[PDB]
């Protein structure tokens, strides 16, 4: 998180927390309401998020739900839909925390490690991950669009 | 009679081996151990023979 | 030299001379005057110190003199005498610094490198400098003999 | 290393569930909080030097570890009797700003009791000399961010015993 | 002070150099030495990182 | 397989070798 | 700020340690705050130190490095 | 300042600024209208603040005043309001600035240094910022007393 | 490195000065500029391999760099192309951000003539993908923060060339 | 490095010969002020700092260099003019012990030209500060030691000019 | 480590003795299967990421261990889950080459068992993932080949277990 | 290739080449006649290899011609051809210098930034290796066959 | 670094090109001479020490740089020479095999000049150190394995001069 970052930044430099780092963590601290208010936005509509998203990617690539594709089938199919909740729910976690590295130390680290074992292509996921950041930031007020399509960019951004 | 045996022995270890390198790290410094005790050409002209 | 070790050694931890090092450099400092001395007897008799030095060592080793080795033709037998010459001349270096500095820095730091690319054996040569040291140990007194013996002791030391 | 707001986010997620009230609530909790923890954190880097050499003053001088035998007795034992305690105070601090002891038993608490058992550090009088110095520092800063200091104080002394 | 019989017969470990005239995989296998050596696990191609 | 065969070769002659070097050498 | 210096450093080690060659008269960006204990060790190896110059610094400035 | 310290925090990571810093930076954007008239009272009222807190100073530290101390003479006590302005000038910099790195960067590093090759007491300098903070903020509103005591207690705790 | 709050400290500093009423401007313009510099970075860190790729495929695709012989011409090439243009990307958004190129020739255009030189890296045809890359992102983000933009552009090309 | 008595067995070995009587007298020269050596480097070991200090209230103290917009203004740069003044005077003191100036362009003169032209520092000052260290160490030591002292301050002086 | 050559001529040193017949027979039948183990070693370094991805598929995919909970849930703990299958195979090929499995106890075996019990490792999840990928590799280079690999996977499933 | 390997495994162990690794280079130059066999085998039909490849990657894999994938059109198919016959050049060198240092080190290194730069699917590349794999071991003798399909089987690991 | 068939397929691939007839020719030859390359080595590998010791003894040895004065006097210097000499025949080596001297240029001739340079090692006396070791490396292995040893002793002397 925020708290976590100052305070690993400040202890490698065998110093205490910088006044600017204070009110760093202060202003996220008096922003987490609104961060709140993001992550129940998130999470109350998932089923149509996830929903909406898988639609408008098979749409957008349909090599991967072809035969041939990687989620071919009706247990394939619910596996990428899987996956599509698993990144939905970083997303909340990053929205929460104030920062990246929960999104990055659980689900960004060895994606494309991962991905290659399983026969993936990466940009069909990155573009999966479009499609989710376009139904989520249609469905909030503008700051919070911008302020949940941070975190979204900067999923499809450690994609590729 | 003996070392007159081990140089032969580790020629035959590194016939097998593939690499003289279990000669070489033996008969190295093995001049200067021996040299007080006898006479060194003679060993040479042993292993020529 | 003495002063040299103390000066490198004060160097090394950032911090001057103390007082027992410096002190170890008035002990040295005060009796240089018998240094001096004991390099001067060195300096003038040094023919007859290579030469029965030499007499001795083929005596120990009439195998060099004799075919196959190094001192078989008188070129490579005069080198043989300007080596004892210049281990002689290292000596008295190394008594007037009153340590092992510069005779280990200019004689010293790789022999058996430089012998083992000629040929002759460095167990001669301890042989060679131990004759070297009951010959110059003749022309010296007690008070003077207890400086000179034990750096023919290091290049001993040095050479195996 | 992490914070209540990893930690809560590392139970929902080791869960696989999403966000629902409790860690609303959990995170509301220490969003109201944070505040308190900034100043707390301000006023003890005021005076870390200051906050050190009261507890020292209080606990260890005078008794029988400054004197010869003790532990604390050459000026290389003081020094790093007052780096330890600096280091308590500074731990202690991020502790209290992450609002999670996991700090203090990962980068403190690890190795210390078998390092102060083979040097032969006293583990009961380093305990009073940061009870002392949690004593000191809820004096400065107050009663209810000194509790918040407090508890970490004493998972130090805890770990430590 | 270690014999050279002890150091010859030993299990030689490469010692990789960065000169600046070198081929560009020899970089490139020197740079993963140090993300090795540093990291004590190569970082990179296990985690991209 | 033909590096065992020189080497079966040498071990199983070695005691004449030794000879012959012992009437060479003293 | 960076110090890109240039300095020949001969070992005088080597030949008891019998150690493979790294090659001297390097040419390397140092930062500015271990530049001090750069140029203090290159004088305990002995080595002599050719070109000294201040590459990123804009020398003068009392923040922003 | 905050903008520096968040592109070197980003920079040594190899990654871009992550969305948590670019709302730190926004937020400090802001805020430097507050900044500002936090330092337009620092400037505008210096002469009251170094006079103030020279009288409470030396009323509370009399001894480096008196004959013996530092800041004993007529020139003596004028380097000495120099100083406290310098720290004061240096104050009003980290206000602007969101952080300590002007003040830390310029006037804080070698600070114990230079007042040990000067020969001054640094508690009593400690002192010095202690009244200059507390004419400082007993001149201000509460959240701007609270801003400018941030950087304050900074230098305070800088000096010891 | 330094920003525009940092120079205009710096040069205060380097009088001695106090922060007069030209300081004061020059902090209320990077101060009102600074929120339209935040959303022109968060838009470049969107699209991040989408400008560099548009870059190549406006100038340096289809030529002879990318053809046998060119410098741009094997896939460690290639790589190493689209590492430096991702660089020259990111440098520019620093600089956006900063106010102040002090970063460009600390960090980009330190050693970079003399890399190039002694590579055998074409300036001129790099110099053209950086300003295809400045025409990109100045139709990205509009017209004043591709402004913004171009002089940091300008400013990287100005000291390749 | 070398001192008296090395250099006087470098000459007689690149000459080949024994040590004769010129090299005898040289080494009886320094046997004779060995004594004043080792009390003059201890005098100098007890006041570094006070020589140090009086050194900078003589030259560089109350002049512009420790104004705004000086080379020794900030706190960095004054803590750093008081460590280069150290390194001075005892650089100075190992080359008195030793009786040779050959550490002296070993160690502090080799780059110390093109450092101090590269970040800005004052030669003329530093010299002048120099030049009073050498004046109050010549007042603390005495007329003979501190000439001897004074050679090697001159040496410095000389390669940094 | 130690080859089949290696450990019988330091069984034939131990003794002391020369290579009589027994050494011959154990030496010409390593060199009788030799051939077949460089072959099968081209042929598990032509497949190395495959044989890989199909005993995860096999094994651990889709059960508790990738859902969240489990100790192959996160990105990081599936590369490192491939990174340690990788070399599992890596030293299986080493050990099928050397016909000796002194490098497995020697660099996999050494501190494995308490890494992983250190670490909550699950081991019983390892072992069938490295029995299927024995199992993988049996299928692909045959049944002796495969064979001679599964004693030297058998080897690390019971060092491990 | 086969000789700076291990003139280059050699150099970084401060040794000489061992006796192993030379009867390897000996082995190596006595292959090279096979080795330039199959290189001129490769070279001389490598018109039907690239269109007997391409028609049957692009029966195997029609999304990428079909609109909307990259190798849509004329030039974009030629190019595609292009991409093939560059491949199959480093086949033939990888043949000729005994290993697949001249194939990595020059069009394996960057090959997933440089298809993901350019939008390609590095499956169907993969797959493009596997027909040309396919039609060049379908040409050849058994053994030759083998060492052709080893640096084919190189390319296609090297995609995935 | 590259040997000959690595300087073939580079020149045919900055080409572009496939390789035709005369990159065949050109490979065929070095097929043709590597056997010869291959026994020289080896009979270059048995006499190392003897080939350098050799050299020292025509060149070096009674001379005065072996005297008092020279560049090769003290025992440091004469192991320093033996290991420099060591050197140049083991990259020779290195050259004679690979068929191409860019790992000469790359290696030994990168800093050599610079490096001797200032250390005050002669170059004229270490060109004949390196002609006498080509000519005893040329006595030992023959007429053309001579030439083609020589030729590489040629461009370090070359490099060098
Ligand atoms: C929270 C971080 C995290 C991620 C991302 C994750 C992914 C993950 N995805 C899997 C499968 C999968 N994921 C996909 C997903 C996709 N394929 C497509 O074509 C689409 C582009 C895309 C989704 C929109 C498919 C098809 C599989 C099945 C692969 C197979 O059966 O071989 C599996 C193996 C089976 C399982 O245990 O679920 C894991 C562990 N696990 C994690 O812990
Ligand atoms: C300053 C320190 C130092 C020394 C002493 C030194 C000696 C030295 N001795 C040499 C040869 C030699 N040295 C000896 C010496 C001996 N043979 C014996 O049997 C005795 C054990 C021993 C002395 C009595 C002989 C016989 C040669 C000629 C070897 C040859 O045939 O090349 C050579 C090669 C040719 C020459 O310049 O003379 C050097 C450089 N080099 C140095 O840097
Ligand atoms: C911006 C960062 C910065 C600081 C802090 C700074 C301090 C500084 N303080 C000095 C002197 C001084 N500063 C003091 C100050 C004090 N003594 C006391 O007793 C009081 C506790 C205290 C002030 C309230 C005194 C007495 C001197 C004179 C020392 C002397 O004459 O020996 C001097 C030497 C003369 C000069 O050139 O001004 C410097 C450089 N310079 C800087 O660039
Ligand atoms: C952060 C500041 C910074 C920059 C910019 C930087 C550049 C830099 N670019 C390099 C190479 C390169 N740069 C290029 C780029 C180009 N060549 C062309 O033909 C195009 C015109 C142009 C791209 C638009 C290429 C092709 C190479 C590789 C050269 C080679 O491998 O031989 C190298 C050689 C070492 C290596 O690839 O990894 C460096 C150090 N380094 C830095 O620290
Ligand atoms: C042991 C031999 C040796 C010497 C002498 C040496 C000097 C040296 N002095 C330095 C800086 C300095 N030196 C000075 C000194 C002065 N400037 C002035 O205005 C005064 C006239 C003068 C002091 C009397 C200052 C102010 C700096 C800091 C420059 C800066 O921080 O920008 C630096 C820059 C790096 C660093 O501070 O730590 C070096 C390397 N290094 C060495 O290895
Ligand atoms: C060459 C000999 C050798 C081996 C084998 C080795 C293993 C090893 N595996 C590790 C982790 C790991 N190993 C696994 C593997 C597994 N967990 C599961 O659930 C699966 C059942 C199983 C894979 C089949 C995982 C998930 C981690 C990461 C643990 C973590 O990050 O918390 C670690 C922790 C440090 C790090 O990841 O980089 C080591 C040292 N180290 C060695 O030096
Ligand atoms: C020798 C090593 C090497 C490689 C591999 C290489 C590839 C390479 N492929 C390119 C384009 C391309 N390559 C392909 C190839 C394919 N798309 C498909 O769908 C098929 C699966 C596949 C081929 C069978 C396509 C479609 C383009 C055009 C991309 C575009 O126009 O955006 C380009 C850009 C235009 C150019 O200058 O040619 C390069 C540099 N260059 C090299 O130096
Ligand atoms: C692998 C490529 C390579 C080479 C060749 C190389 C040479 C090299 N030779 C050196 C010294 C030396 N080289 C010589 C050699 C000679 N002086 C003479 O008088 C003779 C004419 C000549 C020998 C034939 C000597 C005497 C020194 C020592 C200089 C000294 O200690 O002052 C040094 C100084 C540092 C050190 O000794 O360990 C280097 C780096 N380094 C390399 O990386």
């Amino acid at each position: 998180s925020i708290v976590t970052k100052s305070i690993v930044n400040a202890d490698a430099e065998a110093r205490y927390l910088s006044p600017g780092e204070l009110d760093r963590i202060k202003a996220f601290v008096t922003s987490g309401e609104s961060r709140l208010r993001i992550a129940e936005t998130l999470t109350g509509s998932r089923e149509r998020i996830i929903k909406s998203a898988g639609d408008a990617l098979f749409q957008k690539r349909p090599d991967v739900v072809s035969p041939g594709g990687n989620a071919y089938g009706e247990e394939m199919t619910a596996t990428c839909l899987r996956d599509m909740d698993y990144y939905l729910r970083l997303i909340t976690y990053g929205v929460v925390a104030g920062d990246v590295t929960p999104i990055e130390e659980i689900g960004l680290v060895g994606v494309r490690e991962m991905y290659k074992s399983l026969g993936t292509p990466v940009d069909a996921v990155a573009q999966a991950v479009r499609e989710m950041k376009a139904v989520a930031t249609g469905m909030m007020s503008g700051d919070d669009a911008a302020e949940a399509g941070a975190y979204f960019d900067y999923v499809i951004g450690a994609m590729e | 009679l003996r070392d007159m045996a081990w140089f032969l022995r580790y020629t035959t270890y590194a016939i097998v081996a593939g690499d003289p390198s279990i000669l070489v790290v033996n008969t190295r410094g093995l001049k200067e151990v021996i040299e007080n005790a006898c006479s060194i050409p003679a060993t040479i002209v042993a292993i020529q023979e | 030299s003495v002063v040299s070790q103390v000066i490198l050694r004060a160097d090394d931890e950032l911090r001057y001379p103390s007082s027992g090092e410096l002190s170890g450099i008035k002990n040295f400092l005060a009796t240089g005057a018998v240094r001096i001395r004991i390099a001067e007897a060195l300096a003038d008799n040094e023919k007859k110190i290579v030469d029965q030095a030499q007499k001795q060592l083929f005596s120990i080793h009439p195998e060099y003199r004799t075919s196959g080795g190094n001192a078989a033709t008188t070129k490579q037998y005069n080198q043989c005498l300007r080596d004892y010459g210049w281990y002689l001349r290292l000596v008295t270096y190394g008594i007037l610094a009153g340590d092992k500095d510069p005779i280990e820095r200019i004689g010293l730091i790789g022999v058996k490198e430089m012998y083992n690319a000629l040929g002759v054996p460095v167990p001669g040569m301890v042989d060679a400098i131990r004759c070297l040291k009951d010959a110059a140990l003749g022309v010296l007194d007690s008070e003077e003999a207890r400086i000179a013996a034990p750096y023919f002791d290091f290049i001993t030391q040095a050479m195996s | 290393m992490q914070d209540a707001i990893t930690s809560v986010i590392n139970s929902a997620d080791v869960q696989g569930k999403y966000l629902d009230g409790s860690a609303m609530d959990k995170l509301k909790a220490y969003f109201t909080t944070g505040a308190l923890r900034v100043r707390a954190a301000s006023t003890i880097s005021a005076n870390a030097a200051a906050i050190v050499k009261e507890a020292v003053a209080k606990s260890l001088l005078y008794s029988d570890v400054t004197r010869p035998g003790g532990n604390m007795y050459t000026t290389r034992r003081y020094a790093a009797c007052i780096r330890d305690l600096d280091y308590y105070l500074r731990y202690a601090t991020y502790a209290m700003l992450a609002g999670d002891p996991s700090i203090l038993d990962e980068r403190v608490l690890n190795g210390l009791k078998e390092t102060y058992n083979s040097l032969g550090v006293p583990v009961g009088s380093t305990v009073q000399a940061i009870q002392a110095m949690k004593e000191v520092t809820a004096g400065l800063v107050g009663a209810d961010a000194g509790r918040e200091m407090g508890v970490y104080f004493d998972y130090i002394c805890s770990g430590l015993s | 002070q270690l014999p050279q019989s002890y150091f010859n017969a030993a299990e030689k470990r490469q010692k990789f150099v960065m000169k600046p005239g070198l081929s560009a995989l020899e970089k490139n296998s020197v740079v993963k030495a140090a993300y090795r050596q540093i990291f004590e696990r190569d970082i990179t191609r296990a985690y991209s990182q | 397989l033909k590096r065992l065969a020189i080497a079966q070769a040498i071990k199983l002659s070695s005691q004449l070798i030794v000879s012959r070097a012992a009437n060479r050498i003293f | 700020r960076m110090f890109k210096i240039t300095a020949c450093v001969p070992s005088q080690s080597r030949i008891r340690t019998q150690r493979e060659l790294q090659n001297t008269y390097f040419t390397k960006l140092v930062p500015y705050d271990n530049w001090f204990r750069e140029q203090q060790r290159i004088m305990k190896m002995g080595g002599k130190i050719v070109k000294v110059q201040l590459a990123t610094g804009k020398p003068g400035t009392n923040t922003g490095l």
